[PDB]
Order: structure tokens, then C-alpha cells, then sequence
């Protein structure tokens, strides 16, 4: 052995499990929803590779609260899990609204804090969750793998729940073409210490720059082209660069993968976030990526900020993209700006 | 986790609230913005512990303002951290938010992330601009304004604790929420309503669950927030920001570590975590 002595050793960190939850309702691109938005156009759509996408419908119950609730209470059922057993829940939401708690704060409805972990912990019965509720927007999955591994590796938590949630849409500004590509989801995943090898997250890399973070920000203000006497709301906005995206979630992977001591030629599938179609391949060219390696998800769903991850992830492991064993990467990038890109070694995955 | 060096810069006007929970806090005004207290804040605590913002790998923001965040007072999203890292000139690092945590958790969190991510300089910033909240006068509950920056030096060695309040163990405490205004007619109305039901024993029940939680650490000294005026010298206090003299004081008496505890007033708990100081 290397010493007399025992090496400490940080725990592997097991992707156990993931689902999805998203709306009932999908909107294509003639939907009337659209009938305000100007300088529309074939070239618009076909470029932006979304043909459909669902919104959040709260007069039949479906919110960023409750389609978290019933993908939490699957999973758990479906991985087993007992609530109790929950160490810590991370939760995740970009939109700065929020507008269910459930039974836990059943009075209250629009509402910007507090966010979605305590009162969520609360619902599901998670007596032992600390929750924390973080954002790194687009990115928010990974920084969410990120901090459940880092605790499940130093011996703080045994079981992560990690929540997405995404309402996007009740930022959306549908006077405006930046209304037309964003859309709503959910999704829950369960990491855990690993009782052998076979699942670890080998390494990541997260870096941010905030040259251009005025470009795509939320911002109180009146409707792109008003009727009548509107209110100013929070509004998805945009201000007016070409390669910083393209290269940087690149530059993400790149560390990441010097870090895990592994080239491009290792990795057997990539998971990226879904922002378009000419971005997705720019990433993947980058690094080296083959379209067989990869897909593209936003079509049926739109971009779903930081739940495009989860949901593509689970999309390949559904369709057998992704195997047991497989190393991937999983990337993106996130306004404000931000990129990170992780190694999994991975196991099998319950996908429920 | 070692607290390299704080700063801290709070406006200079004071407002009082009446109320059980009331008291005088600090209060921007005008079109006051968070980062022209932010970002000196941050410069003292960098000056001070002679790091370079190059050589900052991480950015972690809490703030719950809504607006009145940068010099676009309108924004309110990508959350500050961002535009901090852009005028400080911290390329390198990583950004990103921890909404609505206490400072105990956030720090607790950061220290497991950043040790384990090998980060040597990490800024964990909090602060408050409320112009966009409007107080509960009902209760006199309102949020002190300023910023407070942390230069740590992440080990992953720090300890946490999340603890119940004190007072009556069958009292079911009434937490903030901070509901969005309904009627905003003009892009500089409140954009929500803090309600926090006015509870008379609820400021000596965080001090009494303060109290118990450093019990758990006896042999560390402790520093706390003071979100309350209710029997504190001349009904003042700064919040979060109150951590900022506990702690420099902590370091003219030459300690080596200490506890600090939080006040979450969303979740009606107290959280510790222990820490290192230069």
C-alpha cells in the first residue's frame, strides 16, 4: 500500500435517478398566443429550431409548485427513496415569481420569496432536507449536481433531491419575439453516495464573465408594443459578442475535462443545454463533438433554461443514447454570464 | 472556512418603524442602487486582505432587492453577483446566487463547493437596496439596507447547525413573505410587500434560539444578526450587516475562530457555522 497509514477518500456521487414534468399544453408557432409578435418569419423559426413548446396552465392547476410536487413524489416512490432519508433538497427556478405553495403556505399566490425548498421540503415530508435554493440560470442543473457532489463527497449529505422549475413564461413579453423560443418544465433527480465505482461525477468547471450581461436580463418595464393602458411587469428583455458563447462553453468542457485527465476521444455521449440548433453544433464542434454523440431537444419542447439540461439527459438515457458505463459531458451556458461543463462517469439511472 | 477580511458600507440614513417588530434601520433613498455600497464594500474587504479581484475564483450574492439593484435601477435579473464581477474586474471567477439562504447556510454551502473545487479566494456578498419592498406597518418589520463583504478562504472544514427558535416550544411563528404587488402601475411603485405578522416574543425567541445554538460550540466565541429593534440600545439595528463589528472585533482581540449565526426569517430557524478569522 501506498502508506502505512489509510488514504482519505472522497465518496463517489451516484446519479440515481431523474423525470421530468412538463406542460399539458404545447403551443406551435401559428399558435394565437403569437398573434401580437412582430417581424415573424419562416427564416425566424426554421432557425431557431423550435416548432412547438408547452406553457405552465395555472387555471388547471399546473405551476412551477405543483408539477414539481407530482414529479418529486414519482421519483421518490419510484427510486424508493423515503422522505426522511432526504439530507439536503436544492432547489432551482429562474423566473423570479412564484405563484403555489402548496398546503404548506396555502394562502399565499404571486409572490417573489421565499423560494421553493423549505415550503417544498415541507410538502414532501422531507424532515432531514436542509433546503437551499439556488440560481445559476440556464445553468442551474449543473450547479445543482455540483453542490449535491461536493457535499456527498466530503461526507455532508448521503441523499441530494435537486429540483429545476421553470415558469418562464410568465416573463415573457408576447408583444415581442423574445417571447417565442423560451417555455416551461420541471425536473427532479435524486444523487446519492456511491456504494461502488460504477457512477461518479470525475470532475467540472464552472467560470463566469459578465462583459455582456446587460445583453439578456429581467427588467420592470412596459410591453415591447403596448395596448391600452398596460402595466409595467418583469419582463424577459433583450439589449442589441457573436463568438463569447459559442467558445466559452468550449472553454468550460475543456477544464473539465483536463481536470478529470481525459481528451474528447473518452467520451462517449455529450448532454447540452438547447439554446439553437447552430449553438448546440458550434459547442460541439468545439470539443469535438459528432452529431451521433448528441441531440437536439428544444423542437418539441423549446428552451427550457435550465431544465433543457435534465430533460436531454433523461431524453438519451430513454432512448438508450446513453448507457450504463458511458462517460459523458454534460455543458451549457447561462446568462449573467455563466458556463459549466461536468464528467460523469455513469452508471445505471433510474429514469421514472 | 477563514474569513480573510469584511467590509462593510451601510447608507447613512436611518429610518424607525413602530411596531413589535420595528425598530431603526438603515434605509437607502432617493434612487440610492446597491452597488454604490456594494462594490466599496467589497474594495475594503479585498484592500485589506491584499488580494487582487483577478485573483477572485468565486462570487456568491444574496439579496433580495427587486430593483434598484445597478445603475439600470430597473433590473432585477442576472442577480448582482454579475455586474459585480464585471466593474470589480474579477475575470476568473465563477458567479452565482443564493437567493434567499441565510448567510450561515450560504457560507456553509460555499465552503463544501469552493474547498472541494479548489478555490483559494472566494467573495460571499450580501446586501439590500429595499426602495422596491414595502415595509409592513402593521408589524414595523423592514429589511436594513447596505452590503456586507465576506473574503474567505474556503477548508471545508466548517461546521453547520440549523436550529429552532427559542420562546414557547408550542408557538407556531409566522414567517416573512414577500408577496408581489398586485397594482403596480408605474415602473418605480413597490414590486412586492414584506408581511411579516407582527409577533411580540419573536424577537427574544431568534436571540434565545441564538443562545441554544452556540451552545453546541461552548468553547467558541459567537457573533449574530440583529434583525429587530425590540430591546436593543435605542431600537437600533442593522440586520445582517450587525456581523460586520462582531466580527472586526473578533479580530482586534486576536481570535482564531467563531461562531456566527444567522436569522431566516423565511423559514423561522437559526443557522450557525463555524468559521476561521485572520
Amino acid at each position: 500500500a501506498e502508506n502505512l497509514y489509510f488514504q482519505g477518500h472522497m465518496h463517489k456521487v451516484k446519479l440515481a435517478a431523474i423525470t421530468c414534468e412538463l406542460p399539458a399544453r404545447s403551443y406551435e408557432n401559428d399558435d394565437p398566443v403569437f398573434a401580437a409578435v412582430p417581424d415573424l418569419s419562416e427564416s425566424w423559426w426554421q432557425f431557431w429550431g423550435v416548432n412547438r413548446r408547452g406553457y405552465f396552465d395555472p387555471r388547471n392547476g399546473e405551476n412551477e409548485f405543483s408539477l414539481v410536487v407530482r414529479a418529486a413524489e414519482r421519483l421518490l416512490r419510484s427510486s424508493d427513496t423515503a422522505p426522511d432519508s432526504v439530507d439536503m433538497l436544492i432547489c432551482s427556478a429562474s423566473s423570479p415569481i412564484m405563484t403555489d405553495a402548496g398546503d404548506v403556505l396555502p394562502d399565499l399566490r404571486g409572490r417573489l420569496y421565499p423560494r421553493m425548498a423549505n415550503v417544498l421540503s415541507k410538502q414532501l415530508g422531507l424532515s432531514r432536507a436542509l433546503p437551499l435554493d439556488s440560481q445559476m440560470e440556464a445553468a442551474s442543473f449543473l450547479l445543482n449536481l455540483r453542490l449535491a457532489a461536493s457535499m456527498i463527497r466530503q461526507g455532508k449529505a448521503e441523499k441530494v433531491l435537486v429540483v429545476c422549475s421553470e415558469y418562464i413564461s410568465n416573463l415573457l413579453d408576447f408583444t415581442s419575439r423574445t417571447s417565442t423560443l423560451f417555455a416551461d418544465g420541471c425536473a427532479v433527480a435524486l444523487l446519492t453516495r456511491g456504494d461502488d465505482d460504477s457512477c461518479d461525477l470525475l470532475a467540472s468547471a464552472e467560470h463566469s464573465d459578465a462583459t455582456f450581461y446587460e445583453v439578456a436580463t429581467g427588467r420592470w418595464r412596459l410591453p415591447e408594443n403596448p395596448t391600452g393602458e398596460a402595466k409595467p411587469r418583469l419582463y424577459f428583455s433583450l439589449f442589441s459578442m457573436a463568438s463569447f458563447v459559442p467558445t466559452n462553453v468550449p472553454i468550460a468542457m475543456r477544464r473539465a475535462l483536463e481536470k478529470a485527465g481525459l481528451g474528447s476521444d473518452d467520451i462517449d455521449y455529450f448532454v447540452f443545454h438547447q439554446p439553437a440548433p447552430f449553438l448546440v453544433k458550434a459547442w460541439a464542434e468545439g470539443i469535438g463533438a459528432r452529431p451521433e454523440q448528441y441531440q437536439l431537444t428544444m423542437g418539441d419542447t423549446g428552451v427550457m433554461i435550465s431544465v433543457s439540461i435534465p430533460y436531454t439527459l433523461m431524453t438519451g438515457l430513454r432512448e438508450g443514447k446513453i448507457r450504463p458505463g458511458d462517460r459523458i459531458v454534460m455543458a451549457g451556458a447561462a446568462t449573467g454570464w455563466g458556463f459549466a461543463a461536468q464528467v460523469w462517469q455513469l452508471g445505471e439511472v433510474l429514469v421514472c | 472556512m477563514l474569513i480573510q477580511a469584511v467590509g462593510v458600507n451601510l447608507p447613512p440614513s436611518y429610518v424607525c418603524l413602530e411596531g413589535p417588530l420595528g425598530g431603526e434601520r438603515p434605509r437607502a433613498q432617493g434612487d440610492e442602487m446597491l452597488m454604490q455600497r456594494l462594490l466599496p464594500a467589497v474594495r475594503e474587504a479585498l484592500d485589506e486582505a491584499a488580494v487582487k479581484p483577478e485573483e477572485i475564483d468565486l462570487i456568491v450574492g444574496l439579496a433580495l432587492s427587486p430593483d434598484h439593484l445597478i445603475e439600470n435601477r430597473d433590473i432585477m435579473a442576472p442577480k448582482i453577483g454579475h455586474p459585480l464581477q464585471k466593474v470589480l474586474g474579477a475575470n476568473r471567477a465563477h458567479v452565482f446566487d443564493l437567493t434567499d439562504s441565510s448567510l450561515a447556510r450560504a457560507l456553509y454551502v460555499v465552503d463544501t463547493l469552493a474547498s472541494d473545487q479548489g478555490y483559494r479566494n472566494v467573495l460571499v456578498v450580501r446586501g439590500e437596496s429595499s426602495q422596491g419592498l414595502e415595509v409592513d406597518s402593521e408589524s414595523g418589520f423592514a429589511l436594513a439596507d447596505g452590503a456586507l463583504a465576506l473574503l474567505c478562504r474556503p477548508t471545508g472544514k466548517a461546521a453547520f447547525r440549523r436550529g429552532a427558535l427559542g420562546g414557547d416550544p408550542a408557538q407556531e411563528w409566522l414567517p416573512l413573505s414577500i408577496p408581489l404587488n398586485t397594482d403596480i402601475r408605474q415602473v418605480g411603485d413597490v414590486k412586492g410587500h414584506l408581511n411579516l405578522p407582527a409577533q411580540p416574543g419573536l424577537p427574544e425567541a431568534v436571540r434565545a434560539g441564538f443562545t441554544r445554538l452556540a451552545g453546541d460550540f461552548p468553547q467558541l466565541n459567537w457573533v449574530r444578526e440583529e434583525w429587530f429593534g425590540q430591546g436593543r440600545p435605542d431600537g437600533r439595528c442593522l440586520g445582517p450587516f450587525e456581523l460586520a463589528s462582531q466580527l472586526r472585533a473578533a479580530q482586534r482581540d486576536r481570535l482564531d475562530e467563531l461562531l456566527l449565526i444567522s436569522f431566516d426569517p423565511f423559514g423561522m430557524v437559526v443557522e450557525g457555522v463555524t468559521l476561521e478569522l485572520a
